[PDB]
C-alpha cells in the first residue's frame, strides 16, 4: 500500500505538472441528452464520431464561471481530474474550449446517480452502505496521498457503473493543497463544523463529510437537516446527532467518531491516519484489497437496457448550445 | 418520524452547492 501510492505520487506529480491539454474538439461528438445541471453548466450523454463510444460532457459557461468567481476552482478541477487515476474515480477523456464554453469529455456512468437509488429505495441497508462506504474510504486515501482535498462529496456526486460499483464524480471543489484552506465551499448539509466557523481547514473536512454520507445511505435521510441552510449550519455547529434505532451499535460508534468536532479525535485524522477507520469493527467484514480489486460482489447491479440507454436518469429540458463567434474570457482560462 | 419529518422538508432534491 505505502509501496502503491508511491508509484501513484509518482504518476499524478508528472501529469499535474505537464497537464494534458486542447485533446478533442465539439464536432466529434454527438449530443444526445442532458444528465444533469450545475449552477454554470450542465453535463450531457454524448457520442463519439469515432470510435461509437458514449461519454458524459461537462460543459461549462466561461462567462458564468466568471460571475460566480470560479475560475481558480474550474482550473483546479479539469488540471487535477486529468491526473488522477483510481478505480472508482470517473475518468477524464477529453478537454478542450471553444469561445464560449469549456469541455470536459468523461466517462459515462450508465447505472445513475446514487442519490437517485438512495432517495427512491428509502435506505440501504448496513451491508448495502458499507460496500459504498469501503470504496469511499480507499478513495480518499488515494486522494489525501497525492495532498487533495475532495470538498463535495454527496450521494449527487456518486455514480453506480454497470457492476455496481460507485465512480466519484466533479471535481469542482478539489484541490492541493499541503497546509490548510479557508473556503467556504460545499453543501450545507455536508460541511463540517471548522468550515461553517471559518477556522481554516484540512483534508479532516473529507472524513467528516463521509459521516454524513454514511449516515444518510443507512438512514435514508442525512443527520443534520432543515428547509434553509442557516437552520442546518447551527445545527451542525451544535454537532448533537441523533441515530435511528435501527443503527447497529458498531455503526453509531464509527459515526460518532466521524461526526466528531474534536480534530484531535476525529477519525481519519489521527496518528494511524485511515486505518483507524479500516479497522473499525463496523468494516470488520470487510475485505479492503478485494474492494480496491473489485472482485466482491455488488448488493445491487443497476439494470441495463442497452448502450447509451439513460433510463437511469431523471428528464432535464434541453436547451441549445450555442457558441459565440467572439472568444470570451480567453486570459482568465488561457491554461484550460 | 424524523424520516416524515425529512420527507415533507424542502431539501429532498438535489442540493446546489454553496459557492
Ligand atoms: N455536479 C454536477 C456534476 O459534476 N455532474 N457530473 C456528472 C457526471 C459525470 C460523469 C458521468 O459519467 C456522469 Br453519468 C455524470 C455538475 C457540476 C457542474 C455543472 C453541471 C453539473
Amino acid at each position: 500500500v505505502k509501496e502503491f501510492l508511491a508509484k501513484a505520487k509518482e504518476d499524478f506529480l508528472k501529469k499535474w505538472e505537464s497537464p494534458a491539454q486542447n485533446t478533442a474538439h465539439l464536432d466529434q461528438f454527438e449530443r444526445i441528452k442532458t444528465l444533469g445541471t450545475g449552477s454554470f453548466g450542465r453535463v450531457m450523454l454524448v457520442k463519439h464520431k469515432e470510435t461509437g463510444n458514449h461519454y458524459a460532457m461537462k460543459i461549462l459557461d466561461k462567462q458564468k464561471v466568471v460571475k460566480l468567481k470560479q475560475i481558480e476552482h474550474t482550473l483546479n478541477e479539469k488540471r487535477i481530474l486529468q491526473a488522477v487515476n483510481f478505480p472508482f474515480l470517473v475518468k477524464l477523456e477529453f478537454s478542450f474550449k471553444d469561445n464560449s464554453n469549456l469541455y470536459m469529455v468523461m466517462e459515462y456512468v450508465p447505472g445513475g446517480e446514487m442519490f437517485s437509488h438512495l432517495r427512491r429505495i428509502g435506505r440501504f441497508s448496513e451491508p448495502h452502505a458499507r460496500f459504498y462506504a469501503a470504496q469511499i474510504v480507499l478513495t480518499f486515501e488515494y486522494l489525501h496521498s497525492l495532498d487533495l482535498i475532495y470538498r463535495d462529496l454527496k450521494p449527487e456526486n456518486l455514480l453506480i457503473d454497470q457492476q455496481g460499483y460507485i465512480q466519484v464524480t466533479d471535481f469542482g471543489f478539489a484541490k492541493r493543497v499541503k497546509g490548510r484552506t479557508w473556503t467556504l465551499c460545499g453543501t450545507p448539509e455536508y460541511l463540517a463544523p471548522e468550515i461553517i466557523l471559518s477556522k481554516g481547514y484540512n483534508k479532516a473536512v473529507d472524513w467528516w463529510a463521509l459521516g454524513v454520507l454514511i449516515y444518510e445511505m443507512a438512514a435514508g435521510y442525512p443527520p443534520f437537516f432543515a428547509d434553509q441552510p442557516i437552520q442546518i449550519y447551527e445545527k451542525i455547529v451544535s454537532g448533537k446527532v441523533r441515530f435511528p434505532s435501527h443503527f447497529s451499535s458498531d455503526l453509531k460508534d464509527l459515526l460518532r467518531n466521524l461526526l466528531q468536532v474534536d480534530l484531535t479525535k476525529r477519525f481519519g485524522n489521527l496518528k494511524n491516519g485511515v486505518n483507524d477507520i479500516k479497522n473499525h469493527k463496523w468494516f470488520a467484514t470487510t475485505d479492503w484489497i478485494a474492494i480496491y480489486q473489485r472482485k466482491v460482489e455488488a448488493p445491487f447491479i443497476p439494470k441495463f437496457k442497452g448502450p447509451g440507454d439513460t433510463s437511469n436518469f431523471d428528464d432535464y429540458e434541453e436547451e441549445e448550445i450555442r457558441v459565440s463567434i467572439n472568444e470570451k474570457c480567453g486570459k482568465e482560462f488561457s491554461e484550460f | 418520524t424524523t424520516y416524515a419529518d425529512f420527507i415533507a422538508s424542502g431539501r429532498t432534491g438535489r442540493r446546489n452547492a454553496i459557492h
